[PDB]
């Protein structure tokens, strides 16, 4: 829910109707695909939270 | 506020239960039967009276 803003360098998401920017996790995105298809489309990491829970 | 098209149409499936992921995969498609659809309602007036 909620749409891919930059402030310029950085990639978050918000709210659609509310300024409150998160961290692009994967438990508020989803995928689809591979990033091909997708006319215009960014490279920015998506920050998996299980990986820092090995350490 | 302004939003780009494609990110606005993906909306407006998001608001009748298709997902966003639907849009954008067939952005080409959906515009093509959009514009071919526009396209026939001209000739749905210029056409029977």
């Amino acid at each position: 829910e909620g749409v891919f803003v930059s402030n310029g360098t950085h990639w978050f998401v918000t709210q659609r109707n509310f300024y409150e920017p998160q961290i692009i996790t994967t438990d508020n995105t989803f995928v689809s695909g591979n990033c091909d298809v997708v006319i215009g489309i960014v490279n920015n990491t998506v920050y998996d939270p299980l990986q820092p829970e090995l350490d | 506020l302004q939003i780009p098209f494609p990110m606005q149409m993906a909306y407006r499936f998001n608001g009748i239960g298709v997902t966003q992921n639907v849009l954008y995969e067939n952005q080409k498609l959906i515009a093509n039967q959009f514009n071919s659809a526009i396209g026939k309602i001209q000739d749905s007036l210029s056409s029977t009276p």
